[PDB]
């Protein structure tokens, strides 16, 4: 992985070392250059995984969540360069360093063999998250924001850390390709009860699991536009990533804890999209909308089938590049009216024609229209659950009526009827803008032509 | 509007014997 | 109160640049970061790499395990043997409890 | 070498150290080349390893 | 021809002759002679060109060959060395084993489109045959989850093996 | 083979050149319309051939091109079936959209953004044919809900309407609560039977199919909006005329009988699937044509005519015979659309006036207008020899001598009177009795696309159902014998309704006063099922998500028994902790205790 | 209620003959009832007891209720009709066309020239329209909409700008 981890290093001399006025086109320009090399990690078989050294391997779950990391970082660039041009030039720069070293510890997470290093990179993300924050955040809530991400997701790591190196002691490793051979089976007990749930909560806490999801809105409401990139499309992610590895050993208890928490996401994805009805915050709502999609993520990877694993590989990167349009699309209208108000600004679509189009582009991907990457992901794990229990198909239909519901009240409300009178300031969309719009869109198209590389070891 | 930052009343918080 | 500045105007880019392509106050490097975007963006890492994923080489020997099967289905069907037995392993090199 | 370009040199180093590197791993790996039961063959008469 | 047609067989084709019992001008044979005409005859010198080309740049390629390593049930316990080339092994006959119920599978369609209205008698052995893969398919594979392994196999035997001796005992 | 394969995708891929010019900027944006009416004219001409060679011989193929994803054992190959239902569909859906699309250029000749809603009703047609020759059920739904969408684009064309988007997003809720049972009948098809292609479903049979079917059926029902979710349809009238025309002759309402007809196979095995659907037919064609008799919106009345028709095709499908079913779908196709098209050119006329109570005297006035309006409307009662004769006449035969349930049959016949009512309305109202409209009169129906455009469906309306009915294969026994008041049924009821309409008609020019009978509210409020139904479902989730999803569990008990519950011990304790004298006295006082609880309680020096 | 007696009972005219309307259809039945219905109004039209000319309108508006027509005619801009905010969707504000860029500008330079003279004018009257609306206002603020006209030449009505240039009813 040093092909990539060196070069993610060399952003940051490169930024540092740039003309001041080409800190953007440099970093950006050569983020881009890392992320064109990242598709060799798809020299995948169907019987091994890729495996470069002692410490680094990459399989068919990894890749594409690689992928995903290294093509969001030119992303956040662009998407930050304009509210951070009052910046000062050192703290434009520690900005940069802060996505830059983000980046660094996402790509060594999703490829650490060993589960203790995965374990530290995946706690070390924290610190450059919170960072942004609580630094470039707007609101006086950012502070709030930025403690609630930081104890929710400590408050379950702990007890995590806790059971790893237990494991590694009775085990003797923790090496991933190790445990896959001398895993045992776990038999019922309070102390394997207990063991199961240290293994699980921290990663329940990112993806996150209905409950213990307060903090996600908190952050995204407060978070800058490159934050809410990065959280919403990857960071969740480590939730669902490390708990697909980690059940590896849970087996067979796995059986019978897994129902409280499919009952939670079966019933939160219901709560939490009816929640986005009645949103009055842009922001809020599609925050509100990735919980309900990380609900199914959550309840396939728990059935534990291969077709549901297919499932929640391919919703995983679908919801990545959706909701991460969905944060830019609307922090597009929020740089010119200043407010995340859903129904302050109506009419849109008669003033921005173009970003209009995207609109409507985001949200037919968010409710899942076929055959986007969207709908593939989230009808595999419609199949599994059906199989795993035929009544829960009757939790999917109304889900995916009310989702349909939410994201094109969404578009309705925004880019529909009348546009209010006295807000006279909604400029021509900039060719950044449309540019980074595209730039979501268009690969996720472009991935239903294709849609192999992206359906997990279980292809 | 531009980023918040504290202002005397938050800064206060933290100028009494004890918080 | 206290002494503090007051809250800046909104600075529309297309005011001072009509050309403005949103990146830059520069108007020079508004256009190179652009064109960075555009040709890096989409000339290499989608045009190519949309070329590179449709060329890659039996991602995950999906092709070989069709020809693969062909290969056993021709084999055993001549033979009269079954097309696939129910026992994966060879029950002689099992040895049961009891 | 320009005093305007020579920064864009740094990340593509990079990559090729990197790729340099990760071609140095493979040299400490190679206890079982051609000693696998999958793989395991004579070598060629000009070969001298099966991957290096 | 491109494919086996013993791996993908196609029954011989019976074509009635034509029988015109109408004085008039059939539509179809004339649209056909100039579908002849018009696209046939460009199309195939265009492909017989780019044929020749290929014909001056021959080169081949081969289906790679796996000898067969030791299976899971002659691993020492733990022992990741020999447990990798088995735990590999089974592995590739999984994918394999799923592409044969795949041509069952195809062969069944491609017979119940062939027969028509007939299909139900007329693909009686098409249907047996895949009702006895899709069984073996189920026996292998079926229940292991999605983190299935040789060992998982191997348990799943061993368990169906118990009960198929202990129905036998009581016979 | 090589003719027969190669036309009937060059059909397809024919369509989306336009589709590809527009979006990639390499057309000739002068005259758009008229580039896409001149490619789907000649979609028809190429869709022809196939269907004379199936005419012919019968030949069917299924062309399965090119593999998109396999799933261990599931294999997902772009396929399209070629068979009886698309070869016939095909032609006659072009058919009337070329009509349509002409008609388009001259009613929405002022409209700016003309060259968008001509692609938008490429796009509603293309998802129309992916539907239609889909093979494997996955590529059916993505048809399936193409069709949708591009209904929701459509309907919500004027889109700061704010009824047109409460229309637009009402035909999304309706059809996504069907879609669950399309979603149902893929689990229950991969799971049981391990595929979503049809030759292996009919290879299989299940004969444990009562699950897959109520999911096909509620699909069905959202659809082609039968009772239950049916409300949407009259409101989707919001959306240009056009769009009427093409999304109630063909693409999306005839969508759900389509489904159907494509799993008789499975139904005509399954009793009980065909008795629930015949009675889910006989409630929708009774119940929505008793709205039409009231509605004074032209176009209202024709969208209840429809769902009253797609009520008697659901009807057909549920006394097994899948092919009448099939040969109504294509027949109205014909004459819907013409009647759509004659209400534009009056609507048009009338300076965007769609009440009949405004209308009149339009006979001589509207000459061309009115000879389409009065052979469609004679087509759609069933007149001998018209083209609605061939479909409907043979339903409802085959409807009274089957082994069937005798209430479903009383209330078909009896909408079968009802549909000579309400249409006998429009003529009356629109076309008879002396002009209710403004003063400045701007009658002119004599734009030569508007005079083609119709012309083409009238040829149609009064000889397609003649044509097709002589060149289709036979696939059943068409029962034939039967006593004679069971053999003039539909017509006598038809003459019936004529009459007795003529006398209703009549009695409002009387000068008389009558207050309203609850019947008559009930027929014009429509059951009042859009007035309960779409306040109460909508306040109670509403209100549901604001007031305890939110408020009290999200914004209040999530909060409090954790982070907040937490946060307050802590600050006690902290409290406790720090809250000292500072008194070396006190200090040293609990160094004693300290010592002595060691010693005494827990014995640390032992 | 801000309406008094006379507008109640106008109102109610006016809404019971579209109702009656709506019944009758044809115009020469329309018209004998309408003048019937007249005649009912005509009826009490002198009646000078406030007490029950106000208990006539309520049992006027109980039996209106019961007559009235389920379904109505609404001509078709009016709120509820089929071609209400049918065409705002083309309607876009003025200020959109200081964001055109100068080539698209350049296509029409007389009516940009023109519009530079009307923004001109708009700069110029604002100081006197405010100035206005502060010298007749009484403290405590206003206590109606209503707006005042321009006392004097040279002077434009206070607040007439989006009054003045609202878009077309049909705009494109
Ligand atoms: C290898 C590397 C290749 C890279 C990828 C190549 C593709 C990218 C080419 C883009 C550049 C070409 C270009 O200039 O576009 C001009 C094109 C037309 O220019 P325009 O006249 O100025 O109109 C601009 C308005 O936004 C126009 O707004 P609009 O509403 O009139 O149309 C825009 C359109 C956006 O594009 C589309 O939707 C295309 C139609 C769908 C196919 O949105 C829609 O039409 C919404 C309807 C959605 C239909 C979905 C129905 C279900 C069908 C599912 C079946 C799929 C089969 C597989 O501009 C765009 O709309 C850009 C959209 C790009 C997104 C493509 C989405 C594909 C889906
Ligand atoms: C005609 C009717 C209209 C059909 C709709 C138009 C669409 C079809 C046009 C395409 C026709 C050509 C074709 O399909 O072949 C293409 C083929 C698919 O068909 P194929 O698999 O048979 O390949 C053809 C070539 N051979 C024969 C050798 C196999 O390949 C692709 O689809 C390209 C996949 C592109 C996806 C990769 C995205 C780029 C990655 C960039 C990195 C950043 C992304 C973000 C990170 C995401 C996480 C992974
Ligand atoms: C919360 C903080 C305040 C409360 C203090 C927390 C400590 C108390 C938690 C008790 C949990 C039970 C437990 O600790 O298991 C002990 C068990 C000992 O078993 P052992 O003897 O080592 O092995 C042989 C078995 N005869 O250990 C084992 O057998 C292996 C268990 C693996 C390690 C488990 C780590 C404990 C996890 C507890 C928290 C899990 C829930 C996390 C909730 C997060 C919510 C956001
Ligand atoms: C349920 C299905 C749901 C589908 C969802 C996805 C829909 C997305 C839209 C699909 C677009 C249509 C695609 C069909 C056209 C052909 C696609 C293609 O790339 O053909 C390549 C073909 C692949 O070979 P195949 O064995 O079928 O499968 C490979 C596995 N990927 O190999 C070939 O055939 C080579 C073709 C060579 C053609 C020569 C003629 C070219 C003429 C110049 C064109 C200009
Ligand atoms: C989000 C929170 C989710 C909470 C999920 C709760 C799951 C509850 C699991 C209960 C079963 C625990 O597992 C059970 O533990 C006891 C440990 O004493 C084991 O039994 C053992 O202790 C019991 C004493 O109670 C003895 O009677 C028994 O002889 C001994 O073997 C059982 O063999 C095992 O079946
Ligand atoms: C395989 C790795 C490839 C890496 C590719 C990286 C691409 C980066 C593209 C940026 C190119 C911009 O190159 C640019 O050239 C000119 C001339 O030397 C420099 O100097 C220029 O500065 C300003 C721009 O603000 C100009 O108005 C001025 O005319 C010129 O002096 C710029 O400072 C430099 O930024
Ligand atoms: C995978 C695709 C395989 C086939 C590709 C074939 C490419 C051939 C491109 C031909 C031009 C297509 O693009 C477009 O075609 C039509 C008719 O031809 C032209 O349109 C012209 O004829 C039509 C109808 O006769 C008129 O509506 C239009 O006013 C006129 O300009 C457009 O000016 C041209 O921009
Ligand atoms: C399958 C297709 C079936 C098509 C059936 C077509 C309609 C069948 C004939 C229906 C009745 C014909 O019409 C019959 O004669 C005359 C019409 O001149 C009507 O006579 C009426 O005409 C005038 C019209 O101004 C009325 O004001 C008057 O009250 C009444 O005398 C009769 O009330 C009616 O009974
Ligand atoms: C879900 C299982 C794990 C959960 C672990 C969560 C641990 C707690 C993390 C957050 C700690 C924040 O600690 C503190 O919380 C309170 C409210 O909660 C905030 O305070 C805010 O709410 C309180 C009460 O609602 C108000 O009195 C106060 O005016 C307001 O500012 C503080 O600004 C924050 O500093
Ligand atoms: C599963 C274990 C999880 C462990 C998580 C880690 C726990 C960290 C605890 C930090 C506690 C200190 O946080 C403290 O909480 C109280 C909430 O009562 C806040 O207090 C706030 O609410 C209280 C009452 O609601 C007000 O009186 C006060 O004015 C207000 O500031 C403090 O401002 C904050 O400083």
């Amino acid at each position: 992985m040093l092909k990539y981890i060196i070069p993610t290093i060399m952003l940051m001399p490169l930024t540092w070392l740039s003309k001041n006025n080409m800190i953007w086109v440099n970093s950006t320009a050569h983020s881009l250059l890392i992320s064109f090399t990242s598709l060799l990690l798809m020299n995948q078989f169907g019987d091994n995984s890729l495996n470069f050294s002692l410490l680094f391997f990459s399989d068919s779950l990894s890749t594409p969540l690689l992928i995903l990391t290294m093509w969001l970082l030119p992303l956040m660039l662009m998407a930050s360069q304009h509210h951070l041009s009052k910046e000062n030039l050192t703290r434009k720069k520690l900005f940069i360093t802060m996505l830059i070293s983000l980046q660094l510890f996402l790509i060594m997470t999703f490829t650490a063999m060993e589960l203790i290093l995965f374990y530290i990179l995946f706690e070390a993300t924290l610190v450059p998250t919170l960072i942004i924050i609580t630094r470039w955040g707007n609101q006086t809530e950012r502070l709030n924001a930025g403690l609630y991400f930081l104890f929710y997701t400590l408050a379950g790591s702990l007890p995590l850390l806790v059971a790893l190196i237990y494991i590694q002691n009775t085990v003797g490793s923790l090496n991933f390709l190790m445990l896959q051979y001398w895993v045992q089976p776990v038999h019922n007990s309070w102390s394997n009860v207990f063991m199961w749930l240290a293994c699980m909560m921290a990663f329940m806490v990112k993806m996150p699991l209905y409950g213990l999801h307060l903090w996600l809105p908190k952050a995204h409401v407060e978070a800058p536009i490159a934050g809410s990139m990065v959280l919403a499309a990857v960071l969740l992610k480590l939730g669902g990533y490390g708990m697909l590895r980690i059940t590896l050993i849970l087996n067979p208890m796995t059986d019978f804890m897994a129902y409280p928490f499919i009952m939670l996401s079966l019933w939160g994805m219901i709560m939490t999209s009816s929640i986005c009805l009645r949103q009055t915050d842009l922001k809020s709502l599609i925050a509100y909308s990735s919980v309900s999609h990380m609900a199914l993520v959550i309840v396939a990877i728990l059935i534990q089938t291969p077709w549901s694993y297919m499932g929640a590989t391919a919703l995983m990167i679908a919801h990545g590049l959706t909701s991460s349009m969905l944060f830019c699309l609307a922090n597009s209208n929020y740089e010119r009216i200043h407010s995340r108000t859903m129904i302050l600004a109506r009419g849109l679509q008669t003033l921005l024609p173009l970003m209009a189009t995207w609109w409507l582009l985001a949200s037919l991907t968010n409710l899942a229209l076929p055959p986007t990457i969207n709908l593939i992901g989230e009808l595999f794990v419609v199949m599994s659950t059906f199989s795993w229990s035929n009544i829960t198909i009757i939790l999917m239909g109304v889900n995916m009526v009310i989702t349909a519901l939410y994201s094109l009240y969404m578009l309705i409300m925004t880019q529909r009827g009348k546009y209010t009178y006295h807000i006279n300031n909604i400029s021509p969309s900039f060719t950044r803008e449309n540019a980074l719009m595209s730039l979501h869109i268009l690969p996720l198209l472009l991935l239903t032509l294709n849609p192999k590389i992206i359906l997990g070891p279980l292809y | 509007a531009r980023q918040w930052q504290p202002d005397v009343e938050w800064a206060e918080q933290y100028g009494g014997a004890v918080m | 109160r206290w002494q503090e500045d007051p809250e800046p105007e909104d600075e529309n880019l297309y005011e001072k640049n009509p050309d403005s392509h949103g990146y830059d106050k520069d108007p020079a490097v508004d256009i190179w970061n652009m064109r960075v975007v555009f040709f890096f963006g989409f000339s290499i890492v989608l045009v190519l790499g949309s070329t590179f994923v449709a060329y890659l080489p039996d991602y995950r020997m999906q092709e070989w395990a069709r020809r693969e099967a062909e290969r056993l289905v021709k084999y055993r069907e001549a033979h009269g043997l079954p097309i696939m037995e129910s026992n994966c392993f060879d029950p002689s090199k099992i040895q049961l409890p009891e | 070498v320009v005093r305007d370009h020579w920064v864009h040199v740094l990340v593509p180093m990079g990559f090729v150290f990197g790729y340099y590197l990760d071609r140095k791993n493979d040299e400490k790996l190679t206890a079982f080349r051609n000693k696998s039961l999958l793989y395991k063959r004579e070598l060629k008469p000009n070969e001298e390893v099966t991957w290096k | 021809d491109s494919w086996d047609k013993d791996v993908y067989p196609e029954p011989p084709r019976r074509t009635p002759a034509p029988s015109p019992q109408t004085s008039l001008p059939n539509p179809i044979t004339y649209l056909t002679k100039a579908f002849d005409l018009l696209v046939d005859r460009p199309v195939t010198l265009v492909r017989e060109f780019i044929e020749r080309q290929h014909a001056k740049n021959k080169y081949y390629y081969y289906h790679r060959e796996f000898r067969r390593v030791p299976d899971i049930t002659e691993c020492q316990e733990k022992d990741v060395l020999c447990m990798f080339e088995a735990e590999m092994q089974w592995r590739r006959d999984y994918k394999v084993d799923q592409e044969i119920v795949n041509i069952i599978q195809e062969r069944l369609k491609a017979c119940q489109q062939r027969e028509g209205e007939s299909h139900r008698q007329n693909c009686a052995k098409e249907l047996e045959q895949f009702t006895q893969v899709v069984k073996a398919y189920q026996d292998r594979y079926h229940d292991l989850g999605a983190h299935y392994s040789a060992r998982k196999c191997l348990a799943k035997q061993k368990q169906r093996m118990l009960a198929e001796r202990k129905a036998a005992k009581e016979a | 083979m090589n003719m027969f394969s190669s036309l009937s995708l060059v059909t397809l891929l024919l369509l989306t050149m336009p589709i590809m010019m527009m979006s990639f900027n390499t057309y000739k944006p002068s005259n758009y319309p008229l580039y896409v009416k001149t490619a789907i004219s000649y979609a028809f001409i190429t869709s022809m051939i196939p269907t004379m060679m199936f005419i012919h011989s019968g030949q069917e193929l299924i062309i399965s091109n090119w593999h998109w994803l396999t799933i261990q054992t599931l294999k997902l190959s772009l396929s399209f079936k070629m068979d009886y239902f698309s070869m016939m569909f095909i032609p006659v859906a072009l058919f009337v959209t070329w009509s349509i699309m002409e008609f388009s250029m001259w009613y929405m000749y002022s409209d700016p953004n003309i060259n968008k809603f001509f692609k938008y009703l490429l796009l509603f047609l293309i998802t129309m044919l992916i539907l239609v020759t889909a093979n494997n059920l996955f590529q059916l739904f993505i048809g399936w809900e193409g069709v949708g969408i591009m209904s929701f684009l459509l309907i919500g064309w004027w889109y700061g309407r704010a009824d047109a988007n409460t229309a637009a997003l009402q035909a999304i809720l309706y059809n996504r609560i069907g879609d669950i049972g399309f979603i149902l009948a893929m689990a229950w098809f991969l799971t049981n039977l391990n595929t979503w292609d049809l030759q292996q479903i009919f290879m299989l049979n299940p004969s444990d199919s009562n699950m897959p079917l109520i999911g096909l059926a509620l699909a069905a029902t959202g659809k082609s909006a039968q009772f239950g979710l049916h409300p949407w349809l009259p409101s989707a009238m919001e959306g240009p005329t056009p769009v009427s025309a093409l999304l109630h002759s063909s693409t999306m309402v005839v969508a759900g009988i389509f489904l159907l007809i494509r799993f008789y196979p499975l139904t005509e095995n399954n009793k009980y699937i065909q008795s629930i659907t015949l009675c889910l037919g006989a409630i929708t064609t009774l119940f929505t044509a008793m709205c039409a008799l009231t509605q004074n919106d032209i176009k209202k009345i024709i969208a209840f005519s429809t769902s009253s028709q797609l009520g008697l095709m659901m009807v057909t499908i549920g006394i097994n015979q899948p092919y009448l079913a099939f040969l109504h779908i294509c027949t109205h196709a014909f004459f819907k659309a013409m009647l759509f098209m004659c209400s534009g050119s009056i609507i048009h006329s009338l300076n965007d006036e769609q009440d009949i109570r405004k209308m009149g005297g339009l006979f001589k006035a509207m000459p061309f207008t009115t000879t389409a309006l009065i052979v469609g409307s004679l087509a759609l009662t069933g007149m001998p020899f018209l083209t609605g004769f061939y479909s409907k006449d043979l339903i409802i035969e085959a409807a009274n001598t089957s082994y069937t349930n005798a209430w479903a049959l009383l209330m078909t016949l009896i909408a079968t009177s009802f549909t000579a009512i309400y249409s006998t309305r429009i003529i009356f109202f629109a076309l008879l009795g002396q002009p209710r409209f403004p003063t400045l009169v701007n009658i002119n129906e004599n734009n030569p696309l508007l005079i083609n455009s119709i012309k083409r469906l009238l040829i149609g309306s009064l000889f397609a159902g003649y044509i097709i009915s002589n060149n289709i294969p036979p696939t059943t026994i068409p029962q034939m014998t039967m006593p004679y008041y069971l053999k003039t049924t539909a017509l006598i009821v038809t003459i019936l309704g004529f009459i007795l309409a003529l006398e209703i008609s009549n009695m409002t020019k009387n000068l008389k006063y009558h207050y309203p009978s609850n019947a008559f509210k009930f027929s014009t409020l429509l059951g009042y099922f859009p007035t309960i139904m779409h306040r109460l479902a909508p306040y109670m989730n509403l209100s549901m998500s604001q007031k305890s999803a939110s408020s009290l569990l999200d914004l209040i008990w999530l909060e409090a028994i954790l982070p907040k519950t937490i946060s307050l011990a802590q600050m006690k304790a902290s409290t406790l902790v720090t809250n000292q004298k500072g008194l070396i006295k006190l200090y040293f006082l609990s160094f004693l205790i300290t010592i002595l609880i060691s010693m005494i309680l827990f014995n640390f020096h032992e | 209620a801000y309406l008094t007696h006379q507008q109640k009972v106008l109102r109610l005219y006016k809404r019971a003959l579209r109702h009656l309307e709506s019944w009758c259809i044809h115009r020469d039945k329309y018209r004998y009832f309408a003048c019937l219905l007249r005649a009912r109004f005509d009826e009490h039209k002198n009646e000078k007891d406030m007490v029950k000319a106000t208990q006539l309108l309520r049992e006027a508006e109980e039996e209106f209720w019961h007559g009235q027509h389920p379904q109505p005619y609404i001509f078709p801009e009016s709120p509820g009709g089929t071609s209400y905010e049918r065409y705002e969707c083309y309607k876009v504000p003025e200020w959109c066309l200081d964001d055109w860029h100068p080539s698209e500008k350049a296509m029409y330079p007389d009516y940009f020239a023109k519009r530079e003279q009307w923004k001109k004018l708009r700069r110029e009257s604002w100081e006197r329209e405010v100035k206005q609306l502060q010298e007749e206002t009484p403290v405590g603020g206003p206590r109606t909409e209503a707006l005042p006209p321009a006392r004097k030449q040279g002077d434009l009505p206070p607040l007439w700008w989006h009054i003045v240039t609202r878009p077309r009813e049909r705009p494109m």
